[PDB]
RNA sequence: AGUGGAGCCUGCGGCUUAAUUUGACUCAACACGGGAAACCUCACCCGGCCCGGACACGGACAGGAUUGACAGAUUGAUAGCUCUUUCUCGAUUCCGUGGGUGGUGGUGCAUGGCCGUUGUUGGUGGAGCGAUUUGUCUGGUUAAUUCCGAUAACGAAC
């Protein structure tokens, strides 16, 4: 009726927008019901970047976590994904509305970071750009520790050694399941035959530097171990050389 | 879960982890009404 | 002087000692022997193209650059250029150059001027305490 | 290979503009008697979701509702 | 038939300009950048808001850190990215101090991923210590080491 010929105009006005201020009609878009409908009329997919920003901004302003969730899972990271994979960069709206996107962390972690890795196609520059922008922001320990959780569990790939290391480089206060995780992860790397990069060893040398206080003899041996059965004629001294030097406790 | 445990030293926090793996008008007629004056006042070509 | 003269240079350090600084000879007394102290200006060639590039930060006035548009610049990677025309009201200018520049590279400017020794003469030179080190 | 100066050039950017900080905002909301008795000086929102918690802004001739934006007169 | 002489238009130099954005200079420089640019299409100029990393240290924050915002007053811009109204949002923190500490950096070097099939000069022979030569040539023919034929050369690949 009315309200779907005064949407196609915001549509109109939004695949055109750079600035200044909206249609109070887009700001109201989470207090109703049925968004869907209306959110498909405004077309997301033609939508410019600052436009994508400015609703990313209403959308994590507004509560609601799942519907945040789904906004980031079906809009925002698809966006990311083409815009990184054709311009080979991110856009400074697009990575500032990821940013404000990790305004609301649990929609993000649950929405961004692991439908990504799940993906399996995660790229190398992907990983970089999303590790980044989490090193950025400020993250609650409980959300990093789970996401660490699910990224420890789940099947490698190249770009996960990335976002595992640089949540290492938070330097939180880890809870003692989660740095199980992690070597039963890295323990499980013990029998593979591939070859893996520096960026594994990289992962590896960083949980050793910051978390070997809080590790137990035996999976130190472990660790040990898996640094005989997997070498780099540079990391592995250094691993060596700080695994033997940690105190417990 | 794993087999090698934290052992001893302390539990400060348990941690939530059931929320992650777990989970998977008349306003609108006014705005309606504010977005067509607001159309309209665009070009006023009445006023003097 | 008529040369030959030993020439020792001494620096008043603190509590009247004196430390020596440095050692020579006395060289022809003339005062047509021109010294001349160098200003080197550099600026950064921002947008390049072939052979000639829009450069930034020497200069930040228009009229700057039109004063001295005669001295020729040089480069860092060995490029020799000319000031060409200024196209901002800052100090942003074209140049050109023999060759194509590097993008890591700086363009620079050496200018000159003839310098003369000041007059603090005075015979009178404290008697120094005894040398010790410290 | 050739480095660069580093042209310094100093530009005071420490003032930048903040909002005021308002201390102690909860005390004007409810004024109690001696007895003990809560008097709501501020309107309570009839909105669908924000009921009951939200107070409104009160302008020089109206409130204004500071979660879902109602307006009255 | 003209062009070069004339008026207009377009291109390149030059001259102006704050800017008159830009690669190419006798074919392959010259209506090439689909380039017939009033906003974008613009690479140029004159102004004006905004913020611009992690880590370490020192502050504030639960006696809200910070987020979101209707109406009105401003500057060249309907700037809640300032004021009156301060109402909500529950840590998702922002304020200084720094540091070859830098990362959505720039560039070079080394090596590898995605797809299948199994006119020039070599090989062997002859000449010379060798550079080299013969093949690749008397004649006729051909656009041509092509063809006929002669022949210390015979076979070939692109
Ligand atoms: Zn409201």
């Amino acid at each position: 009726p009315r309200v779907l010929e005064v949407y196609r105009g915001v549509r109109e006005v939004l695949s055109k927008y750079r600035s200044g201020k909206l249609p109070k009609a887009f700001k109201i878009i989470p207090a109703l019901s049925n968004w869907e409908q209306i959110l498909y009329v405004t077309e997301p997919e033609a939508w410019t970047a600052a436009a994508m920003y400015q609703a990313t901004r209403i959308f994590a302003s507004n509560l609601k976590e799942r519907m945040a969730q789904r906004f980031y899972n079906l809009v925002l990271l698809p966006r990311v994904r083409d815009d990184v994979a054709e311009y080979k960069r991110l856009n400074f709206h697009l990575y500032m509305a990821l940013k404000k996107a990790l305004f609301k962390p649990g929609a993000w972690f649950k929405g961004i970071l692991i439908p990504l890795c799940e993906s399996g196609t995660c790229t190398l520059r992907e990983a970089i750009i999303v590790g980044s922008i989490i090193t950025k922001c400020s993250i609650p320990v409980l959300h990093s520790s789970a996401a660490m959780l699910k990224i420890a569990e789940m099947e490698y790939s190249g770009a996960n050694s990335i976002f595992l290391r640089l949540l290492l480089d938070k330097k939180y206060a880890l809870p003692y399941r989660v740095l199980d995780a992690l070597v039963f992860h890295f323990l499980g790397f013990r029998t593979e035959k591939r070859e893996l990069p520096v960026l594994w060893h990289q992962c590896l040398l960083t949980l050793v530097q910051r978390y070997k206080a809080d590790l137990a003899t035996d999976q130190k041996e472990a660790l040990l171990e898996l640094l005989r059965l997997q070498p780099h004629p540079q990391l592995s001294p250094e691993i060596r050389r700080e695994l033997q030097s940690a105190v417990p406790r | 879960s794993s087999v090698m445990r934290r052992n001893e030293q302390l539990t400060l926090h348990d941690e939530r982890f059931e929320k992650f793996y777990e989970q998977y008008s008349n306003r609108l007629q006014e705005v309606l009404n504010d977005y067509y004056k607001e159309k309209a006042e665009n070009c006023v070509k009445l006023n003097t | 002087t008529f040369p030959p003269a030993s020439v020792l240079l001494f620096k008043q350090k603190s509590n009247g000692m004196h430390s020596l600084i440095a050692t020579g000879h006395l060289m022809s007394v003339d005062p047509d022997r021109m010294v001349i102290k160098r200003v080197v200006l550099s600026g950064h060639p921002f947008k390049i193209f072939t052979k000639m590039a829009v450069v930034r930060y020497m200069f930040f006035n228009r009229e700057d650059v039109l004063w001295f548009k005669p001295v020729e610049l040089r480069t860092k990677w060995g490029r020799r250029g000319h000031i060409k025309e200024p196209l901002g009201t800052h100090g942003h200018m074209k140049c050109s150059f023999d060759g194509k520049l590097k993008s890591q590279d700086t363009v620079l400017m050496n200018l000159y001027k003839r310098v003369f020794p000041k007059w603090t003469y005075d015979p009178y030179v404290p008697e120094p305490v005894p040398w010790l080190k410290s | 290979a050739k480095k660069r100066k580093k042209k310094s050039y100093t530009t005071p950017k420490k003032n930048k503009h903040k909002r005021k900080k308002v201390k102690l905002a909860v005390l004007k909301y409810y004024k109690v008697d001696e007895n003990g008795k809560i008097s709501r000086l501020r309107r309570e929102c009839p909105s669908d979701e924000c009921g009951a918690g939200v107070f409104m802004a009160s302008h020089f001739d109206r409130h204004y509702c500071g979660k879902c934006c109602l307006t009255y007169c």
